[PDB]
C-alpha cells in the first residue's frame, strides 16, 4: 500500500464517494502557463496522468512534434 | 474538472488528430467581448470547429 | 369461494371397464393440465391425445413447452362419474391446502418451492393407460426447485451438443440419471432464443468492471476456503484468469451523474435471475407441512400452500 | 352467500381525477411522490439525455392546476394519450368530456401538459409504470372543496361493495373504447375459459417524438406466457426502439475490441500462464493476453423496452361478458366497455426487454 | 387461525416489559404448529449467519405477525394459512421508510440498525418492513457498494416519498454481507464468458450498426484440450437460477389503509391483507 493508496481512502472516508472529478487530482498534474494572441491575456494549457489527450503519459501514437 | 472529462469520451470514442485541455482566464474571455455574468447563470455546449491554413476549407 | 377455490369436472364417459375404473382411484393427488379454466371438461382433453401438435408427438423437451402455455391443476377427489380438480393458478381452497402425491424418488422438505418436471427419469416412465378408452394420462413429476433447475440445465444443455455424461445427477448422495432420447429440432431452438435474449440483456455498460474482477477471485481461492469451494474444478473463470487480464475502460460517459455497478445488477436480475422461469414454468406451490414429519417420503402425501 | 372483499379509503386532491365527472366504476391509478421524480431521473438517464428536463415539465403542470401523493383516474389518463391511438374517432371522445366535465378552469391545459409531463418520464428514463401504481375502482365519494374522500376496492369481487344510494347499489367497471383490446376475438379463441385482465404500458424512444399508451387487455392466457402476444401485436414499437432509442449514446468508431480468443489460447500449450500468487502481480500479469472490453453506447434491454404488463385481476365465468355501450357522461356521448363481475388481484409490472 | 408462542418461566421486570414492545412485529416460526416454543423463534434457531444466510432461511420459514401479547404466551397468526380467513392484522413499521398505500410489502434482514432478553439467554432479530420497489434497490445498492471493496455519494442517497435516506449513516455491515458479494461478482463473470464463448463476436462487432442487426435477429421469431463449456452451462443456471429466488424478495404483505392516513409513518401501526 503505497502514499497514493492511502490517500485514496482519506477522500472516501471524509467525503463518501470515488468522484472522478477528484481521482485526477491526487495524480499528477501539469499546468503550463501561455498567452492569447488575439487579446494578450493569459490562459492556461493542463494535461493529466490518467489523460488520452496531450501531455498525458497514456497517449496514443503519433504525438505532437513541432517540426513546422 | 467534469469539463476535461466529458470531452475525453468524445475523443477516445473517435470524434488522426490530437486533444489539448484548455483553461481560458476570466479576463481572457472579458476582452475577446462577451458578458461574463451572462455564463453565470454543470456542462455547457460549445461548438468547435478547425481551419485550415491559406485553403479556407474547414471541419 | 369463487375467490378461494375454483373446482372443475373433469367428467368420465360412459364405457369403461373395471380395469380401467380402477386405475383412476389410484390418481388421487396428482398433477393434471387443463387447457382452459372451463367448469366441464373431458378426459379426451387432459390426456396425451389433445396434447398432441399437428401430426407429431413431441418429446420431453417439447413436454416442457406446452406445460406453461396451460394451466395446472391437482385432482382432489375421484368420483364414479367424473373427477374433481383445483386449477393452481386461481386459488387452492377455503383452507387453500391440497394434498399432492410424491412421483419422485426423492424426500421433500418444509418450505421447499416445488416445480414440476415430466416424467423424465428411467423407472419413472409411469403412464396409467385407460385400455377401453385409448388413453394415456403423461402424470408430472413434483421435484422440488433445486432438482429442477438441474434438469432443465441437463436438458437444454443437451440439445446444445447436437446442434454441431451428461445425464447423470446427484441429490443428496443419491444416484439417479434421467433417461437420453434424440431431441426434436423445433422445441430446441425454442429454449436457445430464450438462453441467448436473457444472457445478452444481462450485458450493460457496467459489467466491464465486473470483468476486472476475475483475477481478484483467483487470487482470493488460494487462501479462502470458501472461495476455493465456490469456483469449480470445471469452471471457466478460472481458465479465464490463467490466459487473459481484463482491464476496465478508464472513463464513462456522463459518468459524473449514473452509477455503472447500479445499472448492471439491476439488469442481472431482472433477466438473468429471471432466467430459470423463463425455460421452466413457475414454482406456484411450496410444502407447509404442519404435525406429522418435517421430510416426506416418497409415495406419501404432502400439504401444500401457495407461494409467489 | 355474500362474498369478501376489502376498501380503501383515503384523502385526495381532486387535481387530476374527479370522481364526479368519472362515475362510480372506473379505474384509480395511484403515484409517487412527486419530489422523487426529479432525482430519479437525475440517476437513472442513459448517457447524453436531458436529466433537467422531468423537473421542468412537471413543474409546468403545478402551476397549471393552481388557476402530496394523489392519484390519476383512467379517463383522465386516456385522453392525456389520445394522440396515439387507432380509433381516433373516439379518442377524441374521451378527450371530449375530460375538458368539459372535470371541474376547473382550462382542463384543456393540463392534458397537453400531462401528456408533456409523460413524454418526459420516457425520455429522462423514469418509466412510469415503476410509478404509476394500481389502486382500486370506484365505489363511492364523499365531496368537499379541493379534495374528495374516495372509497375503493384494493381487492375484491367489484360488484360485492355497497355503494351507499340505496336506490342503485352497484357499481360495473367502466372503461372507454379506447383502451380495451381484446386477444379472444383478435387471434380467434372463441372457446369458453376464465380470463384475466392486464394493464399494459406502451412507450416508444426517440429523440423528442415519443408517445404513451394505456391499455385494458382482456385474454386467456396466463401472466407467465403473456409476452409472445404482446410482442405480435407491439413488434413494430420493438423494433423502432432498439435502433432508435439508442441517441446520442456516443458510439467506438471504429471497432477496437477483436474477437474473444479464450478458444484459441486454451487450446494451445506455449500460451503464458499464471499460478493462483501469481496473478495480481504486475511482473508476472504483464506477460498475460491484454484484453479490453468496450461496451459504450450498446443498446441495453432497459433502453429497448416497447411495453410492461402486470396482473389486474380475473372474470371467473365459463363465458366472460363484455358490453359496448354509450353511455351519457353529462352531455357527451362516448364509447363505453363495461365489464361485468371483475375480481380484483394485483400484480407486480413486468418490463418486455 | 392463531399460533401461541409460550414464553418460558423466569421472566424479570424489564424482560417482561421489552416482549411487550413488539406488538406489531414479523416473527419466523419453522412450522405451523399450536404448541410453540419461544427458542425456535429466536436468533439461537438460525445458526451466526450471515446476510445470505438470512435470505436464504427467510423462505425456508414461514413469516407470522404477533396478535396481542399475554403474559404467558405470545400468540401470533402466519401470513400463509391464517390471514386468508381473518380480515386485517396491524403491522408496526420498524423501518426509516414511510409505508404508502397500495404499496406491496417485502421482507428485508436488519441491515440498517436487537430486543435482547438476558433472564432466558437469547437475543431476537426482527425484519425490516419496507416495500418491494425499495427492496430490489436497497440490496443492489449494498452489494454494489462491495464490489467497489476488491463509491460515489449519491450511491447513499435514496428518496422516496420525498424523505431522505442515508445508507452510510459501515464498517460491520461489510463483512456482513461479503458471502452476497462473492456469489454476485461471481455469477455474472461466469455468465458473460460463456455467453463469449458460444458466441465469441459480441463484442467485436461495432455498436450502433453492426450489434444492432445482429440484435434483431435474436429478437425475431421467423428465424431458425477441450474447454468444459457445456459442463458450465448446467453449473451456471443452477447458481444463477438459486440467485433469482433469494434476491426475488417477492411482496408478501399488501396494505389496505381504511379509515387512516394514507402515510403510514415510522413507528406506527399499518392495516395490512393478503388475499382479495
Amino acid at each position: 500500500r503505497s502514499l497514493v493508496e492511502w490517500l485514496d481512502r482519506g477522500w472516501e472516508a471524509l467525503a463518501g464517494g470515488d468522484r472522478p472529478d477528484w481521482l485526477w487530482s491526487r495524480r499528477s498534474i501539469s499546468v503550463v502557463l501561455r498567452h492569447h494572441y488575439g487579446t494578450k491575456q493569459r490562459f492556461v494549457v493542463v494535461s493529466y496522468e490518467n489523460s488520452v489527450a496531450w501531455g498525458g503519459r497514456r497517449a496514443r501514437p503519433p504525438l505532437l512534434s513541432s517540426a513546422l | 474538472m467534469n469539463a476535461h472529462l466529458a470531452n475525453e469520451v468524445q475523443y477516445d470514442l473517435g470524434h488522426p488528430s490530437s486533444l489539448v485541455h484548455v483553461i481560458i482566464s476570466s479576463e481572457c474571455l472579458a476582452a475577446a467581448g462577451i458578458p461574463l455574468a451572462a455564463l453565470m447563470r454543470a456542462n455547457f455546449q460549445v461548438e468547435i470547429q478547425t481551419r485550415a491554413h491559406a485553403t479556407g476549407d474547414c471541419t | 369461494m369463487l375467490a378461494d377455490g375454483f373446482e372443475t369436472d373433469i367428467a368420465i364417459p360412459s364405457g369403461i371397464s373395471r380395469p380401467d375404473a380402477a386405475a383412476l382411484q389410484r390418481c388421487e393427488g396428482r398433477v393434471v393440465f387443463l387447457p382452459t379454466i372451463r367448469r366441464q371438461l373431458t378426459l379426451a382433453d387432459v390426456a396425451h391425445e389433445s396434447f398432441v401438435s399437428g401430426g407429431v408427438s413431441p418429446d420431453t423437451l417439447g413436454l416442457l413447452l406446452a406445460y406453461r402455455r396451460r394451466f395446472p391443476a391437482v385432482i382432489t377427489r375421484v368420483l364414479p362419474t367424473r373427477i374433481v380438480a383445483c386449477p393452481l393458478d386461481v386459488g387452492l381452497t377455503h383452507a387453500g391446502t391440497v394434498n399432492l402425491r410424491n412421483t419422485s424418488p426423492v424426500d421433500l422438505c418444509n418450505g421447499d418451492p416445488i416445480s414440476l418436471v415430466p416424467p423424465v427419469f428411467e423407472g419413472q416412465a409411469t403412464d396409467v393407460r385407460l385400455d377401453s378408452l385409448d388413453l394415456t394420462l403423461r402424470f408430472p413429476v413434483p421435484l422440488p426447485s433445486p432438482l429442477a433447475r438441474e434438469i432443465v440445465a441437463r436438458l437444454v444443455a443437451r440439445g446444445i451438443r447436437d446442434l454441431n455424461d451428461l445425464n447423470v445427477l446427484y441429490y443428496n448422495g443419491s444416484r439417479l440419471s434421467l433417461l437420453a432420447d434424440v431431441q426434436q429440432l423445433g422445441p430446441v431452438n425454442a429454449e436457445l432464443r430464450s438462453l441467448v435474449l436473457n444472457m445478452v440483456y444481462s450485458i450493460t455498460e457496467g459489467t466491464t468492471i465486473i470483468l476486472t474482477l476475475i483475477p481478484r477471485l483467483f487470487a482470493l481461492s488460494a487462501q479462502d476456503g470458501y472461495v476455493n469451494a465456490l469456483l469449480q474444478m470445471q469452471s471457466v473463470t478460472r481458465e479465464a484468469a490463467q490466459l487473459i487480464h481484463p482491464e476496465a475502460p478508464a472513463l464513462m460517459q456522463d459518468g459524473e451523474r449514473r452509477l455503472p455497478l447500479y445499472e448492471a445488477l439491476v439488469a442481472w436480475l431482472t433477466h438473468a435471475g429471471q432466467l430459470g422461469d423463463t425455460l421452466a414454468l413457475a414454482p406456484v406451490v411450496r410444502v407447509c407441512t404442519f404435525d406429522g414429519a418435517a421430510v416426506v417420503r416418497s409415495g406419501d402425501m404432502a400439504p401444500v400452500i401457495r407461494y409467489p | 352467500g355474500s362474498p369478501r372483499h376489502h376498501l380503501t379509503r383515503q384523502v385526495i386532491l381532486t387535481d387530476l381525477c374527479q370522481p364526479n365527472a368519472d362515475r362510480a366504476g372506473t379505474l384509480l391509478l395511484a403515484l409517487r411522490h412527486p419530489a422523487d421524480l426529479p432525482h430519479l431521473a437525475h440517476q437513472r438517464a442513459p448517457p447524453g439525455r436531458q436529466t433537467e428536463r422531468l423537473g421542468e415539465a412537471w413543474g409546468q403542470l403545478m402551476e397549471a392546476t393552481a388557476l402530496r401523493a394523489g392519484l390519476v383516474s383512467f379517463n383522465f389518463l386516456v385522453a392525456a394519450c389520445a394522440a396515439s391511438y387507432d380509433a381516433r374517432d373516439a379518442a377524441d371522445a374521451v378527450r371530449a368530456h375530460v375538458t368539459a366535465n372535470y371541474r376547473g378552469t382550462r382542463v384543456g391545459a393540463r392534458l397537453d401538459r400531462f401528456s408533456e409531463c409523460l413524454r418526459a418520464m420516457v425520455h429522462t428514463h423514469v418509466f412510469p409504470h415503476e410509478v404509476m401504481r394500481f389502486f382500486g375502482g370506484l365505489v363511492s365519494w364523499v365531496t368537499q372543496d379541493e379534495l374528495a374522500s374516495v372509497t375503493a376496492v384494493c381487492a375484491g369481487p367489484q360488484e360485492a361493495a355497497h355503494t351507499g344510494h340505496p336506490g342503485r347499489p352497484r357499481s360495473a367497471v367502466i372503461l372507454p373504447a379506447c383502451a380495451f383490446v381484446d386477444l379472444d376475438a383478435e387471434l380467434g379463441l372463441g372457446g369458453p375459459g376464465a380470463a384475466f385482465l392486464y394493464l399494459v404500458f406502451t412507450y416508444r424512444q426517440r429523440r423528442d417524438q415519443e408517445l404513451c399508451c394505456v391499455y385494458v387487455i382482456k385474454s386467456q392466457l396466463p401472466p407467465r406466457g403473456l409476452e409472445p402476444a404482446l410482442e405480435r401485436l407491439f413488434g413494430r414499437l420493438r423494433i423502432t426502439n432498439t435502433i432508435h432509442g439508442t441517441e446520442d449514446m456516443t458510439p467506438p468508431a471504429p471497432n477496437r475490441n477483436p474477437d474473444f480468443p479464450l478458444a484459441g489460447l486454451a487450446a494451445n500449450p506455449q500460451t503464458p500462464r499464471c499460478s493462483a500468487g501469481q496473478v495480481t502481480n504486475p511482473q508476472f500479469a504483464d506477460r498475460l493476453y491484454r484484453w479490453q472490453p468496450d461496451l459504450r453506447g450498446r443498446p441495453t434491454a432497459r433502453t429497448c423496452t416497447y411495453a410492461a404488463f402486470a396482473e389486474l385481476g380475473m372474470m371467473p365465468e365459463d363465458s366472460p361478458r363484455c358490453l359496448h355501450r354509450t353511455e351519457r357522461f353529462g352531455a357527451v356521448s362516448v364509447p363505453v366497455v363495461i365489464l361485468e363481475g371483475v375480481v380484483w388481484r394485483p400484480g407486480e409490472w413486468r418490463a418486455c426487454a
